[PDB]
């Protein structure tokens, strides 16, 4: 919907608008930047997943891309048999503890849930 | 699926992004009647209708002099005439000028995704777009059950972030309207507008954390205000996984106010001038005259990139920074700065 | 070149207004403007 | 039945004309002036279909005035175009949607 | 369903991991793992 | 303390200006009146 | 100041602290009146009144079958009369 | 004088935390029920609705400060939750008071 | 009076001056089409 | 029950080295703070 | 029949 760029943008050298989108060699960080009522202004800058990956050994970053992609396995199997059976969303009924555990688990900060026989997780009892 | 594209593509652009307004889609609101009511004093008694003894009264102890209410010393009801004077409230209709807001697609609805009937009942709509939004996003990162967090961390450093300008608009014109008109309306509508009860919502159906819950009013900034507060609170060891986002719906109180401030696009003008619904909004034309209203929330799951690590899950970004900021001494609320 | 031109359309759409921005932005040498207008030839008045 | 209250309604439309008498209203002049200006509107569909036997309904669609200040739009952004049409060029070569053969990368470079 | 495409640790992430390894402590950076939306154009995938 | 699994953030920021749990001398309560919110918040504070 | 005490302490003291609601305080808020409003179905045509041409028409707009409005030639104000089935607001009163 | 901040501080350091449970309960009236009602209302009393536009009138009145402001909806603890906003806000250099 | 006895002869009395608006109404999309005419093509040709 | 009240309540906060620096009166240490949410539940107004 | 009259009532009371 850029009809065509105020005159005033013209002076922000630093600033390209483009009518149309663009396919890149990549982008490396970006800046998003909100203003609100009552002068409220924020900003965020994001850099690229990489830049991140580069802090580890081609040993712990290569061990990671396994676990990912297995993940996405079981996601993507979750994702259509939600589409189909409407399962996107499941509202849990009960929370992980017995309400026996509970005060034991609030206080333990180790305290953990196992994976139970009925493929569900729990804290054990 | 080689036929979706025909039978369905058409409609689907047509009944969804920016468009007319839908007043199905908002029980019926249609800016081109915009209901108010008028205060009148009759000229006259008007003739008298029947009531229960409890009503009558009710009345009678509003109108007193205006009002008579006498039993019918048969059926134990009671009759109320009310006379000169007295005053009456007659509804009107107006011609809005913002036909057009962009909405979730005529069609969409949080009981495909899944959420209980008895959920849907409940809350605001607000709370739904939440409810499932949360829900895709925990997907998105490859958390089936949420429990799964419970397996690398304690209860307490799931976090849970997410705000809004003013949410839960629905029940809060439940409260402030439609229950001075006496219309039926829940007894918790109370619950349901606080901008913190999404978020309640969210704990109370997916994650039973027991970890923090800042929840910010940014007004049209809180989603990254959101996001600042998150970073933060993770940094600072409250949590190492954290939910995060802004939501807002659109109301016909929120339209009609907005347009009084000279905020949104007055869509008859823009109609005017050759304008479509959707070429209406343009941030940066020379044309570009006021903004547009659309409804809908917006949700970013954030961890430790340790934590990211050791689980498994995927990485979209590095939050690098985040911060907020207020400007000089001014008198215009609204002004950006 | 560096011509500013008047145009007209009796069809005008959003899509019409759409393509010739498309050409504007492609075409438009410096100096140049555009000016996309609807218009009925057919019309007396219009074209008074 | 509807003779034993025929005499009553008789009795109190005349109840009423007397009392319209009374307050000098005549409550025909309603009807009176909408059959009056709903003959002035055939005098008015009478040469409107002159017009439109005359000419036509494509003629008379084709003849309908269009053009609007407020519709217009101005484009005149070129600096802006400028910057976009060349960044959007380079990465193009760099992926081969233009290879220096191309005519095309002349055009654009012009 | 896509998750993001993982970068090549050779032709991406290798040119950088001379200067940025162990160079940062990972229990004090953030990061987006997840990603949703619900708006006039539908989730975040329709959006995009 | 900061993440310490054997340091309840309390002990810790008592703990850091030398006191422990016997130096915490009034807990103001909440305390709204309701029946159920007097109860719990005693429950809470003694658990703790 | 040492007078203070005697002239005010008496009603300070009930002027404040948790008390029993002061309309003067909320714009005449009183919960012994807690102001509805009941939606009634005229039964009856009810007289006429003067209106603004705007006014007029916005009633019209929301009534229509059941809102006559004309001009007055003389004056080009309104006549709004709501017809039998038309939709009313009545004010009633609760003990909160 | 609030400024005096600004001797021992940068603009970008004093910071506003303070929230509501749903505060601007006058204006929200006056938009949900007074405006249906067409009782004559400001035009603006959007703005006096927001929880952080009090925040921000104390901003526009007194610290003219580019510090940050995270506003709280806690609802009946919205006070303490500000205290521990405010708390890592400072501890992570966002602002000094 | 003549109102009660009015509504008990069934009969609308403004339903002349109603039925009048409506047709002065028309009346006024006519004399718009007409204004067209007339002014895209002019008297004379008009009687020609 | 609880009773329905009104009005609000502000404290500034420091750090105390600025506090000291600037030499203004000091009330008290934050010596900790925290925000939790209890159980799965459905009553919203439930304390936990 | 008292609905050919009970028009008639409501008519005078009026
Ligand atoms: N091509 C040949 O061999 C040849 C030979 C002799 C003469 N010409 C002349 O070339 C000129 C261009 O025509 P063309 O043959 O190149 O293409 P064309 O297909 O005839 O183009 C006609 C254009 O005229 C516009 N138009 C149609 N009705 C209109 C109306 N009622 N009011 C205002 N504008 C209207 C339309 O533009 P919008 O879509 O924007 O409304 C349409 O694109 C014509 O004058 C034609 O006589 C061409």
């Amino acid at each position: 919907n850029a009809d065509n760029v105020d005159k005033v943008m013209e002076q922000f050298d630093y600033i390209v608008y483009p009518s149309r989108s663009i396919k890149t060699d990549g982008i490396k960080a970006f800046s998003v930047t909100s203003f609100g009522f009552g002068q409220k202004g924020a900003q965020a800058i994001g850099v690229h997943p990489k830049y991140l990956f580069a802090t580890l050994d081609k040993a712990q970053y290569e061990a990671y891309c396994v676990k990912v992609q297995a993940r996405q396995k079981k996601a993507y199997r979750f994702f259509h048999n939600g589409l189909i059976n409407n399962k996107l969303f499941v509202a849990k009924d009960k929370a992980p503890y017995e309400d026996r555990i509970q005060s034991k688990v609030f206080l333990n900060p180790q305290s953990r849930v196992t994976q139970e026989s009925n493929g569900e997780l729990k804290f054990p009892a | 699926d080689k036929d979706v594209k025909a039978k369905y593509e058409k409609y689907i652009l047509e009944h969804s992004g920016i468009r007319l307004i839908e007043p199905e889609l908002f029980g019926g609101y249609d800016p081109n009647r915009k209901q108010l009511l008028q205060e009148v004093v009759i000229e006259q008694d008007l003739e008298p209708f029947e009531a229960s003894k409890e009503q009558a009264e009710e009345f009678k102890r509003e109108h007193g002099d205006k009002v008579e209410i006498f039993e019918i010393p048969e059926t134990g009801q009671y009759t109320v005439r009310l006379r000169k004077g007295a005053t009456l409230l007659i509804p009107k209709a107006l011609q809005f000028d913002r036909l057009v807001a962009g909405q979730i697609p005529t069609g969409w609805d949080a009981r495909r995704y899944g959420v209980p009937e008895d959920i849907i009942q409940q809350v605001d709509p607000v709370t739904l777009y939440v409810l499932v939004s949360v829900a895709e996003a925990l997907l998105s990162s490859g958390i089936t059950d949420p429990y799964e967090f419970y397996k690398y961390v304690h209860l307490s450093e799931v976090g849970n972030c997410i705000g809004s300008g003013v949410g839960g608009t629905s029940a809060l014109r439940g409260m402030y309207k439609d229950r001075y008109l006496d219309k039926p309306v829940q007894k918790d509508i109370l619950q349901e507008s606080f901008v913190n009860t999404m978020a309640a919502w969210v704990n109370m159906l997916l994650l039973s954390s027991t970890g923090p819950i800042k929840t910010p009013v940014g007004a049209c900034a809180t989603a990254v205000e959101s996001l600042d507060v998150g970073y933060d609170t993770i940094m600072q060891g409250k949590a190492r996984v954290c939910l995060v986002g802004g939501f807002d719906d659109f109301q016909e109180e929120g339209s009609y106010e907005f347009a009084n401030m000279g905020a949104t696009s007055n869509a008859k003008e823009e109609f005017a001038r050759g304008r479509e619904p959707g070429e209406m909004s343009r941030p940066t034309s020379t044309t570009r005259n006021g903004f547009m209203e659309s409804q809908g929330c917006g949700v970013q799951v954030i961890m430790t990139a340790q934590l990211a690590l050791e689980m498994g899950v995927p990485i979209y970004g590095i939050v690098a920074m985040t911060s907020t900021a207020t400007d000089k001494i001014g008198r215009s609320v609204p002004a950006p700065g | 070149g560096g011509a500013k031109v008047i145009v007209t359309t009796s069809r005008f759409s959003r899509q019409v207004t759409e393509y010739y921005q498309g050409i504007y932005a492609r075409c438009g040498a410096r100096g140049s403007q555009l000016v996309v207008v609807p218009f009925n030839q057919g019309s007396k008045q219009d074209v008074e | 039945i509807d003779a034993l209250t025929k005499d009553q309604r008789a009795l109190f439309k005349q109840q009423l004309e007397i009392i319209a008498r009374y307050l000098k209203m005549d409550l025909r002049a309603g009807d009176k002036a909408f059959v009056a200006s709903q003959e002035s509107q055939k005098a008015l569909q009478a040469q409107l279909d002159l017009w439109q036997a005359e000419h036509g309904d494509i003629y008379a669609a084709g003849i309908e005035p269009a053009f609007d200040p407020l519709k217009a739009r101005v484009y005149d952004s070129s600096w802006n175009w400028a910057r976009q049409d060349a960044l959007s060029m380079y990465y193009d070569i760099i992926f081969g949607r233009l290879r220096v053969v191309d005519r095309e990368i002349v055009s654009q470079c012009i | 369903y896509p998750f993001p495409e993982l970068p090549d640790w050779d032709k991406d992430i290798k040119p950088l991991n001379d200067q940025l390894r162990g160079m940062v402590n990972l229990d004090k950076v953030v990061v987006v793992t997840g990603l949703a939306e619900i708006g006039p154009w539908g989730n975040a995938r329709t959006r995009w | 303390w900061r993440r310490d699994s054997r340091i309840a953030p309390l002990r810790g920021a008592l703990a850091t200006w030398g006191l422990t749990i016997d130096d915490l001398g009034v807990a103001s309560f909440h305390g709204t009146s309701t029946v159920a919110n007097d109860k719990n918040e005693s429950d809470v504070i003694c658990q703790q």
